[PDB]
């Protein structure tokens, strides 16, 4: 029985950290060879593994590899290698000796290249094997906006650089890209500035607590945000500081950890004749001295791959091993093609190599309040994701979307308030029509003939046109159209200034003729000239810069509904060109005319008996109509943002201003003409 | 002659990325003869060489290092080639206790005494350009630097040492970039960032792309200066390359006048080394042994260094022979410690000059600084760094005679009113003040005669003394920088604010009450007149006191957009205009202007009302109405204009003081000349 020697390199001391891996798979490989000798897989010969300790160091590993070449027997292929640097040094140099290497723990992506390392094969999936998993998670939840948060080590920069190249060609954009070295959360504040809710974190075990407590200080959790991080951390890793524990446990709820799957679940018979569960119980009975490690199934599949490759190579050679020196290379090409042709079923799934990488399975886990639990899997051979339905949950009800939805939600005015004010002004309209009917019925009278009743007809028509404006005031928003609004406001400012000008010109002309008759110790051209001036400024308004619709928008502040969308409240206005020119001139001209009329009414202060019987209450009405019009225009300047209020207070000011001056002219008429 | 052997293992790269061993291999062997013939040093030993090709590839250097370390003749030192092979060999040689003495490894990562404990090299590291660049930054006063970079790790460690070197000399990097194969977007960001001191760090085949992209985006020129690395070929822009849409006659204007720095291998002097040899005869002797020309073989420039490397080892075996060397095995740690202490302190004169190592294993040497000047390089200086000796040679031909500066400088010029329009209006104001005081004295002199005693005394005098101060309030309206300095702007400001307000309020209050009382007595007693005047003046000084309390006035500078001088070619000039203001200057005089406008418009109507229906022959005015007419038409036309045109330099002062001199001339002409035309002309 000639032996078949296999070189094994693994950390086998207790003084290093990753040496805890190297002992932990030593039962399982011991479990495998005893099967291959029992069935007599290598009938012509028998397998023999020779162990060597590299101690996870470049110099020690290179010296041990050289001593294993020099003093040991004729090896055929290398098995093992755990640390990334020592595997890099050996894997670059295998080709000079025509040896093929098979790893089970080298998870670095650098060994994916087949120009530098052409004789390398591993059975553990790499660190880039999570990148076509997260993609097929996003298409399951239709998320398309993501934001990456990367640590500045090479080990994570390779993963991020592969993710960039694998998201290309799809309907997924990378709205933000970040990096940090020691300061985590100015970067997550910049991520909060763009307001993204899907984060693909890539960072080690130390910075995770810092990122999550800095998110708790930023309140980046709840049923809005989603975290997707690696899942090869230690169990209960949160216990080892400054941050508060229960706050961290409330901030860390609901992340998705991505990892490689330790053992398969599809309970079929493998190539050894067992189940995954039987193998797990056997290895658990074997491992009684030491703790477990998550690489043992991959070591089992590696031993079976080595055995099947040697069997295929022997069957190929006998159709033309104990004489193999490193000077041969045709035997190396034979063993290389035989390992390239590997396709079978083992305890971790369908063992198959594509370009020197294992096409294996990826495991998603989610954190629930004390522990992480398996919430799905992704088979990368057939490219399919399987999510267990009744285990994955969120805080809210729906899977949270990437960006919030904006809504217009125009600010309207209350129909009860509008109806109440329309009723008030329509009863004022009835009162004004009743006063006009009385004064036109009692025309021929020796009290009405000496009181200039045509000017009173002018003041009733002015009050009528002032009353009629409130209907055209505030037909805004959700009431008529989008095209009447460009004409309704210009016809409103057409009618309102005429209704003001007629009445105030009548009262001012009455007071002016009182002063002119008093001084010397026909009519109707004054209001004609004033109407001419205001119609001129109105046609100059309409012909040059007409008032049109213009919308103002707020900054999307409130969220009052609870349906988790943002609303952006917006208002309508009739103002388009300059609005500090054609309002300041009109307001200043009307204010100066008002103050001149008020001073002229004070200068008499009721000394004239014979010609006009009512100059007293006419001057009282001028006084009246000035001050409340001033406070109405001032309060209109004050609350130029809020709607229900300014319409109501302008309506109250105008109904008071038009119902008091219609009382003070015609109320003595009723008392003296009924008596 | 016994002449026992001592062996030296070596890896010479015959091909690959840096084919140095085509020239470094004979230059070692020739040098070995010069140690084996001279009987002064190593009198009984004989150095022999065992070499292997390595192709600058660790995948074969590992096998050849196994062949060296595990065969019969015991080696005593190792001599690798490229950077990667030397990294592998120097990290691996700790477990066998071997000195590693490279000759061509220029990584900055090999100066880590923690990782590589027994390393020595004679090629200096690529962190020797950085003291030369720091010295060339302190010499010309530059203080802001942009760095573009190809993302190979050697350039990354070079810049990460440059930052630590430059932050202790008061200079700071403002801009970093990186690229892999297409330099378009970093030169775009360099164009939009507008930096002018660039330190480029990339290989040749990227330089031929990035410099004609610099030409296409027009980043070169009069105000720009680059910095490159010096071991390019001397016609690296004049060669043809189909990977760019750029022309050979083009980009020769774009690489114009860029400084390069490089290590100097061969000794520029002509003295004698320790081998009794000079530089030119060393090149002449070496050119015999080569089978080709020096321009076509690789590694010709590094071939001196290997020479000195051999000589260094020879001296390190002369200062220890006194344990013998025919007994060195791979386990005893002692003899390597003797050799390490002997080679830690080494200082001699070889073909490359003064050879002496650092404390981290590197080699300190000179630096050459050259510049492109019209298509060909020109040596413009040398620099020693271990004792800080610059050697300039007066050849830095710039474009404007002087080196440009990093950023454009701002000039905060001021803008003052022309002094002729100040001085003419001030002398008109002094003519006004003498006319006012002579009219006041004339009216106060005839205080008994019943033409002005019965009409209105003590009121026109008050109008005149109000207009006196109102005319005197135009001297502090034109004192900003040309005749006054600073830190008394509150004095001039409170002066102009109290003086003009007091004068106008007093004068118009008097002339307003003289119309108000005749109106209120015509339509059906000096104490009530004095009460009205004092009440108006008290209310006006009350609101000026409220101005004094809440928001006082101080100086405030505004500025316009920048302009161009067009006597230099690069200065940025911004104009500054300073004036008195407060935080609420538009409203806090808007109230005063509106109140005075309402008072003025009240007065003009009564002045028209009591025109010729006076019949009030106890006042005898008839022309105070005209004195209110002209002041009302003149102040209301220059009150909003001097707040509209406040951005203009001198038109505001012109209109304000012109209105003030007209409105104080005419109110004294039309009020006082009939008071003397009827008395001391009709006398
Ligand atoms: C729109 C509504 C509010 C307007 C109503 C106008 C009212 C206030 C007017 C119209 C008729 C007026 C009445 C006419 C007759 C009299 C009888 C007299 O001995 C007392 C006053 C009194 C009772 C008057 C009070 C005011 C009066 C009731
Ligand atoms: C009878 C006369 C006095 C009526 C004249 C109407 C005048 C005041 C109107 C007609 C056109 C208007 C102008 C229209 C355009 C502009 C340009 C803008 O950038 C500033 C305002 C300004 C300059 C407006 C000011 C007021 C204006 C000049
Ligand atoms: C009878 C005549 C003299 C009265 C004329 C009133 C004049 C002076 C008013 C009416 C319109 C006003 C203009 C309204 C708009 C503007 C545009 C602004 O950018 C500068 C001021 C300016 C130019 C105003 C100046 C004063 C103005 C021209
Ligand atoms: C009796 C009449 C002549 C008095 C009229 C007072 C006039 C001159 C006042 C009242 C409102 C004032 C305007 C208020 C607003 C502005 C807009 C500003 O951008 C330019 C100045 C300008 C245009 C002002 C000029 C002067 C002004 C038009
Ligand atoms: C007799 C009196 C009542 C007439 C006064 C005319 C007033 C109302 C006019 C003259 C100048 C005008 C101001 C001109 C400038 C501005 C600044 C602007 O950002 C807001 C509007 C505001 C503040 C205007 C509001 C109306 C205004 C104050
Ligand atoms: C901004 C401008 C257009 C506003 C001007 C307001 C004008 C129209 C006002 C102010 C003073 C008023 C005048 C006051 C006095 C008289 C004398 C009287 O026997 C005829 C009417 C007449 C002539 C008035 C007509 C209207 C009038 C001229
Ligand atoms: C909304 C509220 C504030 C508006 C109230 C309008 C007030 C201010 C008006 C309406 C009636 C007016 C009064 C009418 C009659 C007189 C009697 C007279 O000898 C003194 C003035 C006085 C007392 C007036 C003062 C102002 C007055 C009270
Ligand atoms: C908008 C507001 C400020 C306008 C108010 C107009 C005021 C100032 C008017 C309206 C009624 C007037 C009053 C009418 C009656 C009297 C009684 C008399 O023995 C003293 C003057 C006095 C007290 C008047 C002072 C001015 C007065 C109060
Ligand atoms: C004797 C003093 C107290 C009277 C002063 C009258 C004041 C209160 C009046 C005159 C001009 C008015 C302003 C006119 C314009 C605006 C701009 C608007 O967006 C807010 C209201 C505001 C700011 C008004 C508030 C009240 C106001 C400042
Ligand atoms: C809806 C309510 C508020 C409307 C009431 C209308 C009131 C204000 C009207 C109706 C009758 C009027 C009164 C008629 C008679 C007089 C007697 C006179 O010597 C003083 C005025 C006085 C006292 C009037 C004041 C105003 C008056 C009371
Ligand atoms: C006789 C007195 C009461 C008349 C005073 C007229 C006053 C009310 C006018 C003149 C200048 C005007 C101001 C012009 C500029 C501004 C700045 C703006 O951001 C808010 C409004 C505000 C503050 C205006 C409010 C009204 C204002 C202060
Ligand atoms: C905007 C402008 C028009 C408002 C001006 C308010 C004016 C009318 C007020 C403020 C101070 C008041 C004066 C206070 C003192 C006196 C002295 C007394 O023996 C006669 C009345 C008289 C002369 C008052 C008349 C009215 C008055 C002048
Ligand atoms: C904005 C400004 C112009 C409004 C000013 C309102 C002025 C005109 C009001 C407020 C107080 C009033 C005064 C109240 C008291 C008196 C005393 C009396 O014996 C004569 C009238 C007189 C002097 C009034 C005239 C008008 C008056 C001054
Ligand atoms: C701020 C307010 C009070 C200022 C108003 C200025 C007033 C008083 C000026 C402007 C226009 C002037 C009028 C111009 C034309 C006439 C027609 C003439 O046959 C009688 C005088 C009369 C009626 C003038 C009286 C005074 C007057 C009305
Ligand atoms: C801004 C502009 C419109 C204001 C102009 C103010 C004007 C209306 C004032 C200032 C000077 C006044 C004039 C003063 C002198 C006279 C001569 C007299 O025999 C007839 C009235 C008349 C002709 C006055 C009419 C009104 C007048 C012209
Ligand atoms: C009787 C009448 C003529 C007096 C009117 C007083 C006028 C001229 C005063 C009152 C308010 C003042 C305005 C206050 C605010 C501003 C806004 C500022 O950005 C430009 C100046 C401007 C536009 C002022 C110009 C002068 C102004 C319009
Ligand atoms: C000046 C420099 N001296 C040696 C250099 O530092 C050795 P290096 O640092 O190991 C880089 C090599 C390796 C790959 C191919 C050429 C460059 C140099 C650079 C490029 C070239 Cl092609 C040569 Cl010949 C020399």
């Amino acid at each position: 029985s000639p032996p078949l020697s296999i070189m094994g390199l693994m950390p086998l001391t207790k003084e290093v950290a990753k040496g805890s891996i190297g002992r932990g798979v030593l039962p399982a490989v011991e479990l495998a060879i005893e099967q291959i000798r029992n069935e007599s897989l290598l009938r012509p010969y028998f397998l023999d593994l020779r162990l060597y300790d590299t101690e996870c160091d470049n110099a020690k590993g290179l010296k041990a590899f050289y001593d294993a070449i020099k003093y040991g027997p004729n090896h055929l292929m290398v098995f093992g290698g755990v640390c990334p640097s020592v595997t890099s040094i050996i894997a670059e140099s295998l080709q000079g000796w025509n040896l093929v290497q098979l790893s089970f723990a080298a998870t670095t992506p650098v060994l994916a290249d087949k120009k530098k390392y052409p004789y390398f094969f591993r059975t553990v999936p790499s660190d880039n094997a999570v990148n076509p998993a997260i993609l097929k998670l996003l298409k399951h939840y239709q998320w398309k906006r993501v934001g990456t948060l990367t640590q500045d080590v090479q080990r994570f920069s390779e993963v991020r650089n592969d993710l960039t190249g694998v998201l290309y060609g799809e309907d997924i954009e990378i709205s933000d890209t970040e990096s940090f070295s020691n300061d985590p959360c100015t970067s997550v504040k910049k991520l909060k500035g763009n307001d993204v809710r899907i984060i693909l974190g890539q960072f080690d075990q130390n910075m995770a607590a810092k990122v999550f407590c800095c998110a708790y200080e930023e309140n980046m959790y709840g049923s809005k945000y989603q975290w997707i991080i690696p899942g090869w951390y230690e169990p209960s890793w949160w216990e080892q500081s400054r941050c508060l524990r229960k706050n961290l446990l409330a901030a860390m709820e609901g992340y998705i950890g991505v990892d490689f799957e330790p053992l398969s679940s599809k309970q079929i018979k493998t190539i050894s004749g067992k189940t995954p569960q039987q193998y797990e119980r056997e290895y658990n009975n074997k491992r009684s001295g030491v703790g477990p490690s998550k690489f043992h199934g991959y070591a089992y599949d590696g031993i079976w791959v080595i055995a099947k490759t040697l069997q295929r190579a022997m069957e190929t050679l006998h159709a033309s091993i104990q004489d193999f020196n490193y000077t041969d290379h045709t035997l190396g090409r034979i063993i290389l093609n035989a390992m390239n042709e590997t396709n079978f079923f083992g305890v971790t799934g369908q063992v198959v190599f594509r370009n020197g990488e294992r096409m294996g399975t990826i495991k998603f886990t989610q954190f629930q309040d004390s522990r992480e639990v398996k919430v799905g899997e992704y088979n990368a051979v057939a490219d399919t994701l399987e999510i267990i339905n009744d285990t994955i949950r969120f805080q809210g009800s729906e899977p949270p979307k990437d960006k919030t939805i904006i809504l217009e939600q125009l600010r309207k005015i209350s129909l009860p308030l509008y109806s109440i004010l329309s009723a008030l002004t329509i009863l004022g309209m009835i009162m004004a029509s009743a006063f006009l009917f009385f004064n036109i019925k009692n025309r021929n009278q020796k009290l009405i003939k000496m009181s200039s009743p045509y000017m009173n007809n002018l003041i009733i028509l002015g009050g009528m046109l002032s009353y009629a404006s409130i209907f055209l005031f505030g037909l805004d928003g959700s009431f008529v159209s989008e095209k009447t609004f460009e004409t309704l406001c210009t016809v409103r400012t057409w009618i309102l200034t005429v209704g003001y000008t007629t009445a105030f010109g009548a009262m001012f002309a009455k007071t002016w003729r009182v002063h002119a008759i008093f001084k010397n110790v026909k009519l109707l051209v004054i209001v004609g000239g004033m109407l001419l001036i205001d119609l001129c400024i109105l046609i100059c308004w309409q012909a040059v810069d007409p008032l049109r619709r213009t919308v103002e928008k707020y900054s999307m502040e409130p969220d009052p509904a609870g349906r988790d969308i943002s609303i952006r409240p917006l208002l309508e206005h009739c103002e388009n060109t300059h609005m500090t020119i054609w309002l300041g001139i009109v307001y200043a001209y009307k204010g100066l005319l008002m103050l001149f009329g008020c001073f002229l009414a004070w200068e008499t202060r009721n000394v004239s008996i014979p010609a006009l019987n009512d100059s007293k209450y006419i001057g009282m009405s001028v006084y009246n109509v000035g001050i409340m019009c001033i406070i109405g225009a001032a309060v209109s300047f004050l609350t130029r943002d809020q709607p229900n209020v300014q319409f109501c207070i302008v309506a109250l000011v105008i109904i008071f201003c038009s119902t008091i001056t219609l009382c003070l002219v015609f109320v003595p008429k009723l008392i003296t003409l009924r008596t | 002659s016994e002449r026992r052997a001592v062996y030296i293992g070596a890896l010479f790269p015959m091909s690959g990325g840096w084919p140095g061993g085509q020239a470094c291999q004979p230059a070692v062997e020739m040098a070995l003869e010069d140690v084996n013939s001279r009987r002064d040093i190593l009198p009984d030993y004989e150095l022999k060489l065992i070499h292997h090709d390595s192709k600058c590839d660790p995948g074969q250097a590992t096998k050849y290092l196994y062949e060296l370390l595990y065969n019969d003749p015991i080696k005593i030192i190792l001599m690798p080639g490229c950077s990667s092979v030397s990294t592998l060999v120097a990290e691996a040689a700790r477990m066998w206790n071997l000195i590693v003495l490279s000759y061509g490894s220029s990584s900055p990562a090999l100066s880590n005494r923690q990782r590589f404990p027994t390393f020595f090299r004679t090629h200096p590291s690529a962190t020797l350009h950085n003291p030369t660049r720091v010295k060339l930054f302190e010499k010309w006063g530059w203080k802001k630097i942009a760095t573009i970079q190809q993302t190979t790790e050697v350039f990354t460690s070079t810049l990460d040492d440059l930052e630590e070197r430059v932050k202790e000399a008061g200079i700071e990097i403002t801009f970093r970039q990186s690229f892999f194969s297409d330099p378009a977007v970093p030169v775009k960001n360099l164009k939009r960032q507008d930096a002018r001191i660039i330190v480029g760090l990339f290989y040749e085949t990227e330089a031929r792309k990035v410099f004609c992209e610099v030409y296409k985006e027009r980043l070169f020129g009069k105000k720009y200066v680059w910095f490159l690395i010096g071991w390019y070929a001397d016609n690296w822009f004049k060669i043809y390359d189909p990977s760019i849409n750029c022309t050979v006659d083009e980009m020769t204007e774009a690489v114009e006048g860029h400084i390069t720095t490089e290590i100097v291998m061969l000794n520029p002097a002509n003295t004698r080394s320790i081998s009794n040899m000079t530089s030119q005869e060393f090149v002449e002797k070496l050119t015999k042994r080569l089978k080709r020309h020096p321009e076509e073989t690789g590694g010709f420039q590094e071939a001196p260094l290997a020479y000195d490397a051999i000589w260094a080892l020879a001296l390190a075996l002369n200062k220890t022979s006194g344990v013998r060397l025919e007994d060195f095995n791979y386990n005893n740690q002692t003899i390597t410690d003797q050799i390490y202490r002997a080679m830690n302190s080494s200082s001699f004169e070889g073909v490359s000059g003064h050879v002496v190592f650092d404390a981290s294993g590197s080699r300190m040497a000179w630096t050459l600084i050259e510049q492109l000047q019209g298509g060909s390089y020109k040596k413009i200086g040398y620099y020693d760094s271990t004792k800080d000796d610059l050697s300039w040679s007066k050849t830095d031909k710039w474009i404007g005679g002087s080196p440009p500066a990093d950023q454009t400088l701002v000039i905060k010029t001021f803008r003052f009113l022309s002094q002729k329009l100040f001085i003419s209006v001030s002398v008109l104001s002094s003519l006004g003040i003498v006319l006012a005081v002579v009219c006041l004295s004339f009216n106060i002199y005839n205080s008994h005669v019943r033409y002005i005693q019965n009409s209105q005394p003590n009121l026109n005098n008050l109008t005149a003394v109000g207009c006196s101060l109102a005319l005197a309030a135009v001297f502090p309206l034109g004192l900003d920088g040309y005749h006054i300095g600073r830190n008394q702007f509150p004095f001039v400001c409170q002066a102009r604010l109290w003086l003009l307000g007091l004068g106008f309020s007093l004068g118009y209050g008097s002339m307003f009450t003289k119309i108000w009382w005749v109106h209120t007595v015509f339509t059906k007693e000096p104490w009530k007149l004095y009460a009205t005047v004092g009440l108006l003046v008290g209310m006006d000084v009350l609101t000026l006191a409220i101005w004094q309390i809440v928001d006082p006035l101080h100086r405030t500078i505004e500025t316009f957009a920048k302009e161009e001088p067009k006597e230099d070619i690069d200065v940025s000039i911004l104009p500054q205009l300073e004036h008195c203001s407060s935080r609420k200057m538009n409203t806090w005089l808007g109230i005063f202007y509106g109140y005075k406008g309402l008072l003025l418009l009240l007065g003009i109507f009564l002045a028209y009302e009591t025109k010729s229906v006076s019949t009030e022959k106890i006042n005898d005015h008839r022309a105070v109405g005209m004195a209110i007419y002209n002041v009302a038409v003149l102040c209301l036309i220059t009150a909003p204009v001097t707040m509209i045109l406040s951005s203009q330099q001198d038109a505001a002062f012109a209109f304000a003081s012109l209105a003030i001199v007209f409105s104080s001339y005419i109110t004294l002409v039309v009020l006082f000349v009939p008071k003397m035309r009827r008395l001391i002309t009709r006398g």
